[PDB]
RNA sequence: AUGGUGAA
RNA sequence: GUUCUUUGUAAAGUGCCUUCGAAGAGUCGAGUUGUUUAUGCAGCUCUAAGUGGGUGGUUCCAUCUAAAGCUAA
RNA sequence: GUUUGACCUCAAAUCAGGUAGGAGUACCCGCUGAACUCAAUAAGCGGAGGAAAAGAAACCAACCGGGAUUGCCUUAGUAACGCGAGUGAAGCGGCAAAAGCUCAAAUUUGAAAUCUGGUACCUCGGUGCCCGAGUUGUAAUUUGGAGAGGG
């Protein structure tokens, strides 16, 4: 019988907060190998022959995602369920509750690392956004962490 | 870093989450043959702190050895066996059974361009580290040997 | 057997974060990491090994 | 088997001894190879060993005294066009975030915009 | 059963690799300056020796860097501390004759 | 030596984290329940067997009772 | 005793 | 020695002011059972601490930071 | 939208790029180990090089501190043991040589900046392009001698 520690996962976000989330998620796609590679050549040509606001996209390395966690910069945590190491995840969001961080759980790590390039990415996490990241919050939070703030019990 | 957390969740080993992890895993460890390829290690942060890196040419294997010479040594020398090309840099414990022991190795190709080209592991190519596991020199080998710190005929010609 | 588990400690959130590390130039800089690409590129058109991005297109015959 | 074989010279035996000082072609100038390691040290006026040996036992060092950056032209453009901006007051090249767009610190600043004037007066 | 024939060859081959080295570091005196050491076991203590090289104290109290000691072929002792003024002294009075007696050529 | 190994408030925060999620082994949950069953002279008899040096199942004892009163306070 | 040899 | 290159708001060191500031777990250890020249190793139940821990002798002191690794003489 | 692709895993190749068997074995590293305490000897097993191994202290030290590892003399036929046959070292001291160090470990997040393979040029490799490995962590910056951010 699984602990209560575990099976926090499969129990998940919900089809529409999560497609919404993902759309959201899909407005700060990191810049790819490929479009970093040419806007840097474009640059190039340009200071060659003849001081931009900072850029913004989506964390999802789990060191320095975790790194930003505890700090307080995460404004969002979103996590697979299918990762093979769980312990890699059963205690973030433990550590993303002490901290006072939203959190949410997905299906998929694959379906969450299409969204960042990379071909899987364990967990995901935003640092900047335009508004509807405080109503997603909000969903989220009203959607699993307070309906299911009992996950502690159960077995 | 989730290594900071990752070691201190290890370290209670006996808490529930991890007992449902040993056990839940030693089913599919059976399953499998006595020696098959491990596509990442269950343990990151130990192999990572034992000098491991997850890019090109590290091969991570897993041995089942029968309980009751040292089972770690044992395991190096039955995957070394195996993986004749590959050399069995370290190995470390992962799961635990009544009848069996499991032990995780990591294995270093020395013929692959990458491992040749960094100057951190190129050392491992040399023909003097061929089958470091068959002569005790890993840490468990050498453990084994004796070789601590501390206490623990001749003729001239005139 | 079967009993829940203790919210004891994910019960208060902290205010100051953990560590008090010193703020990086870096991040407040425009990723000298990146300029350094930059002008190795620039180096790189200056030796003419690399062709202009416009060169590709004038090219596409 | 040595048996089958007697059934690849090499000389090195004198090659041993005439070891040539490639280290140094001034002390090779005055190095006497058929004098000793410690002979020769000797002679040149050179010490051969910072301990005190074990047992029992100067125009070469004159002829050894005789041997004891800018801008980029980007960066020089961009402290050109600062100089102009502002010319020596730095406090106020602090805040041009137009131009100091990495946030040099006042002595930086100065550091590099006297190097920037050293070539242009 | 071992029989030590070959002294003489064996006095020889170590002179031989010396002047090899001399040629090799004629510059250097193919040694690195130790530093004056008191032996424990009061049977010895009466009597100073050498010792491995010198604390990051005394090199710093020399007026130099490790790092520029190490180049310099002064040898360094990371792990040993000073506990006595007159061996400290002493040790840096040798390190300050050792550098006014030395001249370092430029890296070209 | 200069360096003894303060915990720095980090390790604090990370080893209390690690103890709440991981739970309690059945060695810490019979020694809290002996303490609320029985009392520390007998925590530490148990403790003292089913660990290996003396001080370190005192210290491990003493901190049972803290992590018990802080625990059962909210 | 060690390591091999063969036989109905 | 001879040379073609030397560079880009590139790299390093040192003293001053200031803020931060980690450490190899079924591992040490412990009991037993076999080996060892009364040290160590091995099988096995238990197996922990970080102003902590290992080795020693005097009323608790001296040294070091283990459970990863490379390295000519 | 009962169609689909990803991710994870399991198989195949007269596919491309790679490697281990065996021999020698004086020396070396581990397992096993017999008899006239004999002996951690011989034989047997596995693995390597020109040396092997060890190597930069959870060392020795009770001193007015030494300061990687290994060899010689000495310590010493002493300490210690079986006091009985026999076994039997180690610090310090002198000699030959000396060298340092690398990762886990704290955010590169204003840019995975890393690298294997295929292709076109000049070839113990370098450049452009493409793919793949990589985020479950590839480069620089830190290894306790501390170290990092800044002025």
């Amino acid at each position: 019988k699984v602990p209560p520690t575990i099976a926090q996962f499969q129990y998940t976000l919900d089809r529409n907060t999560a497609a919404e989330t993902f759309k959201l998620f899909n407005k700060y796609r990191p810049e790819t190998a490929a479009e970093k590679k040419e806007r840097l050549t474009k640059e190039a040509a340009a200071v060659a022959e003849g001081a931009s606001p900072k850029p913004y996209a989506v964390k999802y390395g789990l060191n320095h995602v975790v790194a930003l966690i505890e700090n307080k910069k995460a404004k969002l945590v979103l996590i697979a369920n299918d990762v093979d190491p769980i312990e890699l995840v059963v205690f973030l969001p433990a550590l993303c509750k002490k901290m006072g961080v939203p959190y949410a759980i997905v299906k998929g790590k694959a379906r969450l690392g299409t969204l960042v390039n990379q071909k899987t990415s364990a967990v995901a996490a935003l640092t900047e956004v335009e508004a509807a990241l405080a109503k997603l919050v909000s969903t989220i939070d009203a959607n699993f962490a307070d309906k299911y703030d009992e996950v502690k019990k159960h077995w | 870093g989730a290594y900071k957390y990752l070691e201190e969740l290890q370290r209670k080993k006996q808490s529930d989450v991890l007992r449902f992890l040993q056990r839940v895993r030693v089913w599919e460890y059976r399953q499998k043959n006595v020696i098959h390829r491990a596509a990442r290690p269950t343990r990151p942060d130990k192999a990572r702190r034992l000098g491991y890196k997850a890019k090109q040419g590290f091969v991570i294997y897993r041995v089942r050895v029968r309980r009751g010479r040292s089972l770690r040594a044992t395991a190096e020398e039955r995957v070394g066996r195996r993986a004749a090309n590959l050399r069995v840099l370290n190995s470390y414990w992962v799961n635990q059974d009544s009848t069996y022991k499991y032990f995780e190795v990591i294995l270093v190709d020395p013929q692959h361009k990458a491992i040749r080209r960094d100057a951190r592991y190129n050392w491992i190519c040399d023909p003097v580290h061929k089958h470091r596991e068959a002569r005790g020199l890993t840490a468990t080998g050498k453990k084994s040997r004796g070789i601590n710190k501390g206490h623990k005929l001749s003729l001239w010609r005139y | 057997p079967y009993e829940p588990l203790i919210d004891w400690f994910t019960r208060h959130e902290e205010v100051m974060p953990l560590t008090a590390v010193p703020e990086p130039k870096r991040r407040f800089v425009p990723s000298k990491n990146e300029a350094k690409r930059v002008m190795k590129i620039v180096r790189a058109i200056r030796e003419g090994r690399i062709i202009p991005p416009k060169k590709l297109k004038e090219m596409k015959e | 088997r040595k048996r089958k074989m007697n059934r690849a010279t090499r000389r090195n035996k004198d090659k041993q001894r005439k070891i040539n000082i490639q280290s140094n072609p001034i002390i090779a100038a005055n190095w006497d190879y058929s004098l000793t390691m410690a002979q020769n040290y000797k002679k040149l006026g050179l010490r051969a060993k910072l301990q005190t040996p074990a047992g029992g036992k100067e125009t070469e060092v004159v002829k050894k005294l005789e041997e004891l950056r800018s801008q980029s032209e980007r960066e020089e453009e961009w402290l050109e066009k600062l100089y102009k901006k502002h010319g020596d007051d730095y406090k106020k090249m602090f805040f041009d975030k137009k131009l100091n767009i990495y946030q040099q610190s006042e002595g930086d600043l100065k550091r590099r915009l006297l190097r920037w004037k050293k070539r242009n007066g | 059963v071992k029989v030590h024939f070959d002294q003489a060859g064996k006095k020889v081959s170590r002179r031989n690799a010396r002047a090899t080295r001399a040629a090799k570091i004629a510059p250097r005196p193919l040694d690195l300056l130790r530093p004056v050491v008191r032996a424990p076991t009061v049977k010895y203590n009466r009597k100073v020796r050498a010792g491995r090289g010198f604390t990051l104290a005394e090199v710093k109290a020399a007026g130099l860097t490790a790092a520029y000691a190490r180049t310099i072929g002064i040898a360094v002792d990371h792990r040993r501390q000073n506990r006595n003024q007159e061996i400290f002294d002493a040790n840096v009075q040798r390190l300050k004759e050792y550098q006014s007696k030395i001249i370092v050529f430029p890296r070209n | 030596s200069y360096k003894k190994g303060a915990a720095s408030n980090r390790t604090k925060f990370v080893r209390s984290l690690v103890r709440e999620i991981a739970g309690l082994s059945p060695y810490e949950r019979r020694l809290i329940d002996l303490i609320r069953n029985s009392g520390e002279k007998r925590a530490r008899k148990v403790a003292k067997k089913r660990l290996g040096s003396f001080t370190r199942a005192k210290a491990k004892v003493e901190e049972m009772n803290n992590i018990i009163a802080a625990s059962r306070r909210h």
